[PDB]
């Protein structure tokens, strides 16, 4: 499959029961498409 | 010794040679071993 | 036995009347037993071990056919007269060489000793002393190793002193950071940046031009650069002039490592470093192909990758207590005793029940005792009896030194400052860093 | 190294000892919507085989629970407020404006909040807009004797 | 020309490209390259 | 549940504890510390005599 | 039949192998191969089955 | 951006959460200690989002009499006065 | 028992030319190398042929 | 199951006399991990532990190929997807 | 390799305390407590120069540029 | 909303309760007693002493030729951990280089040291003695061989106090005939929470002054065993004309809180082992940079600077 990372896990008590911490490396290396509308235009302009 | 001698049938004060002969006759088989180990295991687990 | 004790010392050594290695397998008769008949073996390729003959007082060798029919009393004190005709030298003689070197190996639940043997066979430790002259693919070496402070005498007898495996970590059994559950652990940051278990991997890769010479032509490819142009953007940066890389230049993934050209095409080909981790170059060997009268048709380049403790690298004491370096707490946020030593590694207390590594508690006791006075605390299996326990011996040691007798120590927490209500257990364990993290 | 909390350790049957985990990303928005509402982690509190729940805290948290809710414990004002705010940490989660507390269990000669009051305080700060408080009676693991 | 080290004799060989490789004084057939002068930096970390 | 068991005519010959875990468990038993292997036979005609 | 027999550690450091060498392994292509010990039935002793 | 006010602050600026940048428990705990010495505060407890980053969530709620920013200012001034008292005694001790 | 430190350093610095300081590693590897020694001498291949 | 396997000569271990009855030969070991277990006891303990270690996926393609659909249709009658009933309610 | 300057747990510098510790055992007949004359009060800086394998005086005997 | 009305901040009352005494002060060690300070303030002092004050230490190392057995980055690291004797407040911080990185050095920023040593064979040797200190010259590259090279104006700024490595006896590497080391190290200012080599104090920590008090007087052999329990000096055996022997605690400050007396069954009745709650005993042992008095004063000054920084940035919003 495309868009699927794989790594070793390690424990952390500070985040949440939901959340999963991802390093900024997975932040930069996994992307997903998003159409651009009037009210998220600032987010996307700043992102690009 | 109490549990073994009770199992095979003899008393605790029996001659060593007769108890030895009966024991030699016992664990050439396999079922008699099942009985002996069950009895002695009951005794030891009571102690434990 | 008697003629053997004659033959070992001064008295003349004629061809032995009866050799030691011969085993006299007497098989007594009994109904429904093994078929009875004396059996004299003299063949080679058998197993034979030594015991002490008790009527005499000297050696005697016996194999796995008289074992089952002799009463080999396992201690001087177990011997019951008129029957026990052999004594074991010392029951330590029953274990192997790697298994015997586990301090207080008779305190742990034996599955823990099994895991510790099978895991100390896999430590990132010193694979020798001649590494400059080794053409192996992947070696691992430990920069900072030491001798254990708790050790079995055979760790000296078998000459392990020349090949250390791990360092001495000031372990505090404590559930404080919170990151150390599910067997993981911490590693005091400054205790890491001052040089805790610091691995160096050696990956030596070989290049051989004789493979790319299929058939039909004579020797064509050669190492070097064709007479002509050579790209500057990478090739002249690393490779010297001869197509062989600089010694000591740091490589990255996409980097050229060697250079060879064909004769016909005259165009310089290249080979790149496949591995994904920046390694150096320490030694290149121009292997003369054979007897002589040949060009350098083989090279062997030994890259020295560096591997400090990174989050995820298994550490594991000598009891099967493997963990993972979970976060590397700052040295300021760690606890400390009245003395002030930050515990180099925080282990979790919840890991000792359901694991039975009480051997580790005893070893921590013995480490904090031996490091103080300066002893090499003897830890052979089966010395300490039920009368006076090993724990009480090391406790006498410690209370002589000055610390708490149960091993506890009054610690102040770092993130709040005021003392922990309950004292905490600090010792000096021997932490051999593992190497299973090579394929992350 | 990606980080996840301990609660999921019981669910994934993981040990944090070297086993690694595939981490996917649902691209389209329908997929992430259904992952957020149907199959998100906080909704996986009950295994399907039996009702018995599978998420929940582990070794250290539960021993410190036996040691915090115990009745010989006592806190001054500073420790109560500080420990409470460490527990809540609203800003990283959100949705709440100001943290509210209880009166102290004892008041003279020194004011002291007790541990069970800290557990009650956490429960009081997480009560929804309008749902009456929880009330319950259930045997605990540490036997009474 | 390059400067190498005979593995055993430890003698500077001065062997040129596309030549028969061997120790000029011993006859050994293994040659290490020597570490020349070159500037590298490492952070003290 | 065969030979991969540690039936005890090994006391002092092959180690009880040291043996890998998992699938090859019980097969490869490393010898004890002191167990030698007699490989040079000798003349024994004096034994029949 | 090697040129290391009877050599003392100092003359081993004079060569390129480390002081307390062990031996026992045929060097084949440069990867130290070795013949593992196998276990067989007893020599010459008529066993039952 | 050393100190900022998080998006959870009450309009009266009475229940506000400063977030001090590049700080850990070293100042957090000391300032919390000094701030508790202030009668007009109801709540004061610091935290840390994640030890990976250096940010300290603060939190100060007060009675309607005085807002929170004044409390933080007075508390920092008091902590500075404490540091000065300690340094004065220390310096006067040895010659 | 104490850490052999002086002895360790005086076996590191000036290595022994007399004989290997550690006889037990060699008695540990002795099976293989003494088996090959039995191959060459003690008339083993000659009996084979 | 039962207990230590007796070798041919009836002695549990080469330390004990034949047909030995005292429970210390039956694999009952009295010493505790805190104080330390003796050799004859340690051997039986290795026996039991390594027994455990030699003791320690096709039934998910049998009950899953046939139960692919088996979905709870809207009239609240769990049918197979081909249309046939399997259970009401 | 060489003695680990700056012992791990403490911050004390003990790089220089090896050729001056060894020549206390060597000729002074003092035992493992020789290091108490060195000034190591704790036991975290003390299990460093005590149980130290100085494995570089054995590895320096392989200069490939020996000229011999 | 409960305040206890006694937890009030009063700087006059505080400075009236605070009392400081300096027990022993040296060129390297210092131990002194703070009183009337809550755990948070004294923990802040310790936390800053360990990490938050700056100190010169080798960061970059440019090797030109290094053919010793000590690996390359291992040599760079082991150089990094050595100390440097320089007043860390006569410099400025190193603006770390973002892209556009190379030309980023000046003489107010860094200091430059260098070593070059090639161990030649020593020929005056009589016989075979692998000392090897006498067999070879320049055998061990010590730290004292890091010779300083001033960069311009520096030569004049530090003329009264030359900048040297503080421990000129550390062994940095070991060489043998033929192989050579040659490198120059650039040192910048650092803050201890980045790396360990910047931390000035070897060990800085405090202890709550323990208190030991007898509830019921002991006699005779009990008194002897008791006095034998704690380390010497802390337990006095009372000279009492009435009775024979009693025990009174001379000085609790020597005592380590080992809690050894509580181990015996009959002694646990007699004595409690507590701690005076507001009495802290600081111990500070620096490494080579500054005399510990300067350590402590710079620590509290750094605390004040952090407070003034937060206050100044708060006045903005
Ligand atoms: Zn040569
Ligand atoms: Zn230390």
């Amino acid at each position: 499959v495309n868009y699927a990372a794989r790594s070793v896990i390690s424990p952390d008590p500070n985040i949440e029961t939901n959340e999963i911490g991802v390093p900024p490396v997975f932040a930069t290396k996994l992307t997903y498409p998003e159409p651009v509308t009037l009210y998220n235009f600032n987010e996307m302009r700043n992102a690009v | 010794l109490e549990a073994a001698s009770e199992y095979v049938g003899l008393s605790t004060d029996s001659p060593i040679a007769l108890l030895n002969a009966n024991l030699e006759e016992v664990y050439r088989d396999d079922e008699k071993l099942q009985g002996l180990d069950a009895a002695m295991k009951g005794k030891m687990n009571g102690l434990t | 036995i008697e003629y053997a004790v004659k033959l070992r010392n001064g008295t003349a050594t004629e061809p032995a009347k009866v050799p030691l290695d011969l085993e006299i397998g007497y098989v007594p008769p009994s109904h429904n037993g093994q078929y009875p008949g004396l059996y004299l073996f003299s063949n080679p390729a058998r197993m034979v071990r030594p015991v002490k003959h008790i009527s005499t007082g000297e050696l005697d060798m016996l194999g796995p056919f008289e074992q089952v029919y002799m009463d080999i009393a396992c201690f001087p004190k177990e011997i019951v007269p008129k029957v026990s005709t052999h004594v074991e030298y010392s029951p330590t003689n029953v274990l192997s060489i790697v298994a015997n070197m586990t301090p207080f190996s008779d305190f742990n639940q034996s599955p823990r000793n099994m895991y510790q043997c099978q895991m100390g066979k896999q430590t990132m430790g010193t694979p020798g002393t001649a590494l400059r002259y080794r053409t192996d693919n992947k070696l691992y070496r430990l920069q900072t190793g030491q001798t254990p402070v708790v050790r079995p005498k055979l760790h000296n007898t078998y000459g392990l002193d020349h090949y250390p495996n791990g360092t001495n970590a000031v372990v505090a059994v404590i559930s404080y950071t919170g990151y150390d559950m599910e067997d993981a652990m911490i590693l005091n940051k400054s205790a890491h940046e001052r040089g805790f278990g610091y691995g160096t991997v050696y990956k030596g890769e070989s290049f051989d031009l004789s493979q790319k010479r299929r058939r039909g032509e004579p020797v064509v490819h050669h190492f070097g650069f064709a007479p002509g142009s050579t790209p500057r953007r990478e090739w002249l940066q690393k490779l010297d002039a001869d197509g062989l890389p600089f010694i000591g230049i740091k490589l990255e993934d996409g980097d050229p490592i060697v250079a060879y050209y064909d004769e016909s095409t005259g165009q310089n080909f290249i080979e790149t470093y496949h591995g994904t981790e920046p390694g150096f170059v320490d030694e290149v060997r121009l292997l003369g192909n054979d007897v002589g009268d040949s060009e350098c048709q083989q090279i062997h380049v030994k890259l020295r990758i560096t591997r400090s403790p990174i989050i995820g690298d298994k550490f594991s004491s000598r009891h099967g207590q493997k963990g993972i370096c979970s976060q590397k707490w700052p040295t300021v946020d760690m606890p400390f005793t009245e003395s002030g030593m930050q515990p180099d590694i925080i282990i979790n207390p919840h890991a000792f029940p359901s694991r039975m590594t009480i051997g580790m508690f005893i070893e921590s006791l013995a480490g904090k005792a031996g490091a103080c006075h300066g002893l090499a605390q003897d830890s052979t299996p089966f010395i300490y009896s039920e009368q006076q326990t090993a724990a009480d011996y090391f406790g006498e040691q410690l209370v002589k030194a000055g610390y708490n007798y149960h091993g506890n120590e009054p610690m102040y927490s770092g993130i709040t400052g005021q003392e922990m209500k309950a004292d905490i257990y600090i010792g000096v364990v021997y932490y051999q860093r593992l190497r299973h993290m090579v394929s992350d | 190294t990606i980080r996840m909390h301990y609660a999921n350790c019981n669910s994934y049957n993981a040990d944090f000892d070297g086993d690694e985990m595939n981490m996917h990303f649902p691209q389209s928005t329908n997929a992430r919507s259904e992952a957020q509402f149907i199959a998100n982690t906080d909704s996986q509190y009950l295994v399907p085989t039996s009702g018995d729940p599978l998420r929940g805290l582990i070794q250290d948290h539960v021993v410190m629970g036996v040691w915090l809710t115990c009745k010989d414990t006592f806190y001054t004002r500073d420790e109560y407020q500080q420990l409470l705010f460490q527990a809540l940490k609203p800003d990283e989660t959100g949705m709440y404006g100001r943290i509210k507390t209880l009166p102290p269990a004892i008041q003279r000669p020194g004011i002291y909040w007790t541990g069970k009051q800290i557990i009650s305080s956490v429960l009081l700060n997480l009560k929804p807009s309008d749902r009456p408080g929880l009330n319950l009676k259930s045997k605990a693991k540490v036997p009474g004797k | 020309t390059m400067i190498y080290l005979c593995a055993d004799c430890g003698a500077r060989n001065t062997i040129q490209a596309k030549e028969v490789i061997r120790c000029r004084e011993c006859g050994h057939r293994v040659m290490y390259k020597m570490r020349t002068k070159r500037m590298v930096q490492f952070e003290a970390r | 549940t065969t030979v991969r068991k540690l039936l005890p005519e090994a006391w002092g010959f092959m180690c009880p504890v040291h043996t890998p875990d998992g699938s090859p468990c019980g097969l490869l038993n490393h010898l004890a510390r002191k167990c030698e292997i007699v490989t040079h036979p000798s003349d024994v005609s004096q034994i029949p005599s | 039949r090697c040129h290391l027999e009877g050599l003392s550690p100092a003359e081993l450091i004079a060569h390129k192998e480390e002081s307390e060498e062990m031996g026992g392994y045929f060097i084949v292509n440069g990867i130290e191969k070795l013949i593992r010990m196998l276990i067989l039935p007893k020599r010459n002793h008529p066993t039952a089955i | 951006e050393k100190i900022i006010i998080l998006p959870g602050h009450s309009a009266d600026l009475t229940s506000v959460t400063f977030q001090i940048q590049k700080e850990d428990h070293t100042l957090g705990n000391s300032l919390r200690y000094v701030i508790m010495k202030n009668p007009e505060v109801e709540f004061c407890g610091y935290s840390i989002p994640h030890p990976s980053e250096a940010k300290m969530n603060f939190r100060i709620q007060t009675a309607p009499s005085t807002t929170a920013v004044d409390v933080l200012r007075k508390g920092l001034d008091d902590l500075i006065d404490l540091c000065d008292a300690v340094t004065e005694k220390f310096t006067e001790q040895l010659p | 028992m104490s850490f052999q430190t002086l002895e360790r350093e005086r076996t590191f610095k000036n290595p022994p030319k007399d004989g290997t300081s550690f006889p037990d590693l060699q008695k540990a590897v002795k099976p293989h190398v003494d088996s090959f020694n039995a191959l060459t001498n003690a008339g083993l291949l000659n009996y084979a042929v | 199951g039962r207990r230590v396997p007796l070798m041919v000569s009836g002695k549990s271990l080469p330390s004990f006399v034949p047909y030995e009855t005292s429970a210390k030969s039956g694999g009952f070991i009295a010493s505790r991990f805190l104080t330390g277990i003796a050799p004859q006891e340690y051997y039986f303990h290795c026996m039991a532990g390594r027994e455990g270690l030699i003791d320690t996926g096709y039934l998910q393609r049998c009950l899953m190929k046939h139960l692919e659909g088996l979905c709870v249709q809207y009239d609240h009658t769990v049918r197979d997807s081909d249309g046939s009933i399997v259970q009401f309610h | 390799m060489i003695i680990p300057i700056r012992c791990f747990s403490c911050g004390k510098v003990i790089g220089d305390k090896w050729d001056t510790y060894l020549t206390l055992l060597q000729e002074d007949n003092t035992e493992g407590e020789a290091l108490d004359k060195l000034g190591l009060q704790r036991y975290c800086c003390r299990r460093m120069i005590l149980t130290h394998v100085d494995l570089i005086e054995k590895l320096l005997c392989y200069n490939p540029l020996s000229k011999q | 909303y409960y305040f206890d009305e006694d937890n009030i901040w009063d700087l006059d009352k505080f400075k009236k309760n605070l009392k400081v005494s300096i027990t022993s002060l040296d060129q390297e060690t210092m131990v002194f007693e703070i009183s009337g300070i809550d755990a948070s303030i004294a923990n802040a002092f310790r936390r800053i002493l360990i990490a938050e004050i700056p100190t010169l230490a080798f960061e970059f190392v440019y090797i030109i030729n290094n053919t010793s057995i000590i690996q390359d980055e291992v040599l760079s690291h082991r150089i990094g951990l050595v100390p440097i004797s320089a007043d860390p407040d006569m410099f400025k911080w190193f603006q770390h280089p973002l892209p556009g990185q190379e030309a980023t050095h000046t003489d107010y920023d860094t200091v430059v040291f260098s070593l070059n040593k090639k161990c030649e064979f020593n020929k005056n040797a009589a016989t075979d003695e692998k000392d090897p200190k006498r067999l070879y010259v320049n055998s061990e590259v010590y730290s004292g061989d890091l010779i300083w090279k001033p960069q311009g104006r520096q030569e004049e700024r530090f003329a009264d106090n030359p900048i040297r490595v503080v421990n000129p006896d550390i062994v940095v590497a070991k060489l043998r005939p033929g192989q050579e080391i040659d490198l120059e190290a650039h040192a910048i200012l650092g803050i201890g929470q980045d790396h360990a080599k910047f931390s000035p104090v070897a060990t800085a920590s405090y202890r709550l002054l323990p208190t030991i008090h007898i509830l019921s007087p002991i006699e005779g052999e009990d008194a002897v065993k008791f006095q034998k329990c704690f380390p010497k000096g802390v337990i006095e055996l009372e000279e009492g004309p009435d009775g024979k022997k009693q025990a009174r605690v001379a000085d609790v400050r020597k005592d380590t809180v080992s809690r050894e007396c509580l181990r015996h069954p009959e002694f646990a009745d007699k004595v409690q082992l507590g701690r005076v709650r507001d009495h802290y005993l600081f111990s500070v042992e620096s490494t080579g940079i500054m005399k510990p008095d300067v350590l402590f004063i710079k620590s509290i000054a750094v605390l004040k600077s952090k407070c003034l920084a937060v206050k100044s940035s708060l006045q903005n919003i």
